[PDB]
């Protein structure tokens, strides 16, 4: 209702006014099926500019951080009713964020059904389960003999709503979930999607075997790009379409302007000779009319010696000179890029011509002297 | 000799009651309001100038009632007196009201008042006190330090903005966002003042971390307008960031390209190429966000007309500029072509990107014959994992000039036994979304027409009526254009071109269309470096004379 005579009853039922002059309320306040203790005190008059509000330690740890907002709302809010509406909203938010600490599943259905279902799959499948039992991860095989993992994240009510499925492979995976469905169902759909993309996989497997793939180093299964190296200090990057892998790829050239140009010309002349019945390599070799090196250098690949902020060599005469003091990063930078970055971060502090801060990549102490 | 007073006597009262509301813009709301209306005020003063110039002072009393109050109110408002020409005109109006030989005291008082207000404009010390005091001692007049002070004032401000940008999420000294908006409003009336340009470029590059827009859209529009008339000359990074923070400004800029291809410079592709390269759109369109929105305005125009040849050519020019700038300035880590052209198979684009400068003139046939095959697959065999439809694969193919126009000329070069796949490509060009029955009927008509044309070419120089027989619909523009390509190609041309052109140019639309066609063709030839000087001179003369009919 509008007035605070029946609306306050209806919208905060478990707040009971103690005093006849309705000034002290005490009781509980509700949020996502959970009641929090709360005790409020007004002045002699109905002004919230000054009021007491005490809570249980349950409620304060959950309204941790938002303390200043609530304190502000005490002073800014006109009526008590609206202040409570706002505090229930606010409370909902603070709970929905830290949903990790605050939950309880319905065991009689849940834990047993999930273990029945993992038995229905087969214990050869399951590879990981989280202590909250929320995330689990299963495995499958290709006919080619490739492992593909699938992460599910489960809610408090597993069979009721959909579980969030996360998978590596590059086409979007679609799983028809029903309330009747279960882990065997989505797993069968996953095996179907695996067998669909077999051809893309074959392509990328053949490439990563018989060629020096360069910068998807140890590439994922999501990865469509393969910067292949050829000759010396020149590369061709190659993006492949999953639905049509054997089809012509997107390819272009990085390196020396004088070496690449005749290659682009030869490509232009031979592109009509592309054929999606052979292999990608077996087509590219006769299209660009050259052979590849099979790992010409395995040790000293092109360790990226670029700014790791601007990703360029040769920024305004400057060289990547400022580096990381770390064995695992060793990442060069520029003065200018790394100065504009460190002057940003909140952690950084500046002496006379020195700034100490965190390396962007590894977050270790790095020093810059202008 | 119609109004001479009425519209102006209304505007007078409007402006005078508005100046009274405004004066001196010492607040927020007077400022925003002045910056809006000022442009019209300028025109009003030009008309007022014309009115007072033609007549004389001190004799006539038409609007002499309140001209004084108007010019005063104007002068003490500095957002008026700093706009493009307002001050110069305001001087003029007071110069007209002066009198050489005052008789009544009113004329002398007026002249004195005029000297007073002029002196206020030019030479009044409304500045800080101690700085005024310091200079007189050193023997400096206002003029010979005003410039440095401004310059040194501007640089200061620019640094502060520069520093506010780097202090993103830092415990110090946040430049109060009120002052940034204030500066943005103050730069607007004086954007054509060269001395401030340093401030603009800093305001646009120093976006800040505030999630709301701290600058107000009166500012973006002024900069945007002024980039396009070439009255400010910023650097490219500034305009790219203006485009990327204010999409309605990129619409108003890409519309200013469509007026360039519709009104002013119809079918002069050299002036369009010059405009596009000089404008920054190609450089700015390396950003995928701006190419998806610039491409969406081209599509809207491609649909409003049902495939106007004038739009197509502009798109071809744009795409050629864009390509060598995507290429030019992204060495490592560039965006993948399915990100600019996200609907088609990337394969197809990767083919159509290959410039025909790079290919021998003889191997163009093979490349086209291959493209045709892959396009036929993409349209007719419309299965999952392909285009959205025929229109999309079309709209791609349209972006790449060179390929689309060489088709007819290669059919003529291989006129004996034309390849059906090329016939398919050509028929597809002039109409997609037809269905095989239509495309087949069109193709067989075209093949018969090609049979007629090879016979006619290997014959002597014949009439134009023999051509109107086979010409004699939904498939007219294809046959028209093929016949024009025949005229330019065959050496039987340059004798009987006029005879066909006059008959074909029924309306003005077909004439304009043919002009456009010929311009596109000469641009294309001169670009690809493919030329037969017969056709060059022929087309130039025809274009010259057809530009007269309009
Ligand atoms: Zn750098
Ligand atoms: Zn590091």
């Amino acid at each position: 209702m509008a007035v605070t005579e029946a609306s306050l009853l209806r919208q905060c039922p478990l707040l009971l006014p103690q005093n006849r002059s309705k000034t002290v309320y005490e009781g509980f306040i509700s949020a996502q099926g959970r009641d929090f203790h709360l005790r409020i005190v007004l002045p002699e008059d109905l002004q919230l500019k000054n009021a007491r509000l005490l809570c249980s330690w349950q409620l304060r740890t959950i309204l941790s951080g938002y303390h200043r907002i609530v304190q502000q709302r005490m002073q800014h809010s006109p009526d008590l009713m609206s202040f409570m509406m706002e505090l229930k909203m606010l409370l909902e938010v603070a709970l929905k964020n830290r949903q990790e600490l605050y939950a309880l599943p319905p065991p009689p259905q849940f834990y047993s059904s999930l273990i029945e279902e993992i038995g229905t799959l087969g214990w050869d499948k399951l590879v990981y389960a989280d202590t909250c039992f929320s995330t689990i991860k299963l495995k499958a095989e290709d006919a080619s003999g490739r492992e593909h993992l699938i992460t599910l994240k489960l809610k408090a009510k597993y069979p009721a709503e959909s579980p969030d499925y996360f998978v590596d492979f590059p086409v979007p995976f679609c799983a028809s979930w029903t309330p009747q469905s279960s882990l065997i169902s989505i797993y069968s759909q996953f095996l179907a999607a695996i067998e669909s993309l077999k051809a893309f996989w074959d392509v990328m497997d053949e490439i990563d075997e018989k060629t020096w793939v360069l910068e998807p180093e140890k590439p994922p299964r999501s990865a469509t790009a393969r910067r292949i190296a050829l000759g010396n200090n020149v590369s061709i990057n190659i993006e492949v379409d999953p639905r049509h892998p054997t089809m012509l790829p997107e390819c272009f050239f990085l390196g020396a302007d004088h070496v690449v140009k005749p290659l682009g010309i030869k490509l232009s002349r031979n592109i009509h000779l592309w054929d999606p019945e052979n292999s990608v390599l077996q087509n590219l070799k006769d299209v660009l009319e050259i052979d590849f090196p099979a790992r010409a250098i395995l040790e000293k690949s092109d360790f990226t010696m670029d700014c790791g902020i601007c990703y360029a060599y040769q920024l305004d005469g400057t060289i990547p000179d400022q580096v990381c003091d770390n064995s695992q990063c060793g990442q060069p930078f520029h003065q200018i890029c790394l100065y504009e970055w460190l002057r940003g971060l909140l952690t950084s502090r500046q002496s006379f011509n020195i700034i100490f801060g965190e390396c962007p990549y590894c977050s270790k102490p790095i020093t810059l002297k202008m | 000799m119609a109004q001479d007073s009425v519209d102006l006597s209304c505007d007078y009262q409007f402006w005078m009651q508005k100046l009274s509301v405004w004066d001196q813009a010492s607040t927020l709301e007077t400022q925003q309001d002045t910056c809006l209306h000022v442009a019209q005020f300028q025109e009003f003063l030009r008309k007022m100038y014309e009115a007072l110039k033609e007549m004389d002072s001190n004799t006539v009393i038409e609007r002499f009632p309140t001209i004084g109050q108007l010019l005063a109110k104007a002068c003490w408002n500095p957002f008026i007196l700093a706009y493009d020409e307002s001050q110069k005109i305001l001087i003029w109006c007071l110069c007209c009201l002066i009198n050489k030989e005052p008789q009544n005291s009113g004329q002398s008082k007026l002249n004195s008042w005029i000297q007073g207000v002029l002196s206020h404009i030019l030479s009044a010390l409304r500045f800080d006190k101690e700085v005024a005091l310091f200079t007189q001692g050193l023997g400096y007049a206002p003029i010979d330090y005003y410039p440095g002070l401004l310059k040194n004032m501007v640089l200061s401000l620019a640094s502060e903005l520069r520093e506010n940008h780097l202090n993103g999420f830092n415990t110090q000294r946040r430049m109060a966002p009120e002052r940034v908006a204030s500066l943005s409003r103050v730069c607007v009336p004086l954007i054509t003042l060269t001395d401030v340009d340093p401030l603009v470029e800093a305001l646009l590059i120093c976006h800040g971390r505030e999630p709301q827009e701290i600058l107000q859209p009166e500012f973006f529009e002024a900069v945007n307008e002024a980039i396009l008339l070439k009255k400010i000359s910023l650097p490219m990074s500034a305009v790219v960031c203006l485009w990327l923070r204010h999409l309605p400004s990129l619409e108003k800029a890409m519309l200013h390209l469509f007026e360039k291809l519709i009104s002013s410079e119809r079918n002069c592709l050299r002036r369009i190429e010059c405009f596009i390269k000089d404008s920054s759109l190609p450089q700015a369109a390396c950003h995928p966000a701006i190419f998806r929105v610039v491409d969406e305005m081209f599509r809207c125009a491609l649909l409003e007309t049902d495939g106007a040849l004038e739009i197509i050519a502009t798109i071809q020019v744009f795409t050629q500029c864009f390509v060598e700038a995507l290429e030019k300035a992204s060495k490592q880590l560039r965006f993948a072509l399915k990100t600019y052209f996200p609907y088609t198979s990337p394969s197809l684009a990767m083919v159509l990107l290959q410039d025909p400068q790079d290919i021998p003139r003889g191997h163009w046939l093979q490349t086209l014959k291959h493209i045709s095959e892959l396009l036929r697959e993409a349209v007719e065999d419309q299965t999952h994992g392909s285009c959205g439809g025929p229109f999309e694969s079309w709209f791609l193919f349209i972006h790449f000039g060179g390929w689309a126009e060489m088709v007819a000329e290669q059919l003529l070069m291989s006129a004996a036994e034309p390849p059906t796949a090329l016939l398919w490509l050509l028929a597809f060009y002039y109409g997609p979304r037809d269905g095989r029955q239509q495309r087949a009927q069109t193709m067989v008509q075209v093949k018969a027409v090609l049979g007629h044309l090879l016979a006619m070419s290997r014959s002597s120089s014949l009439s134009a009526q023999d051509l109107q027989t086979v010409a004699g619909a939904p498939a007219q523009q294809l046959i028209r254009h093929l016949l024009l390509n025949f005229l330019l190609w065959a050496p039987g041309g340059h004798t009987i071109a006029w005879d066909v052109i006059t008959l074909m140019a029924h309306t003005a639309e077909i004439t304009h269309e043919i002009i456009g066609f010929l311009d596109q063709t000469l641009y294309r030839w001169n670009r690809l470096g493919i030329e037969s000087p017969r056709s060059e001179k022929l087309a130039r003369e025809l274009l010259k004379e057809l530009r007269t009919q309009v």
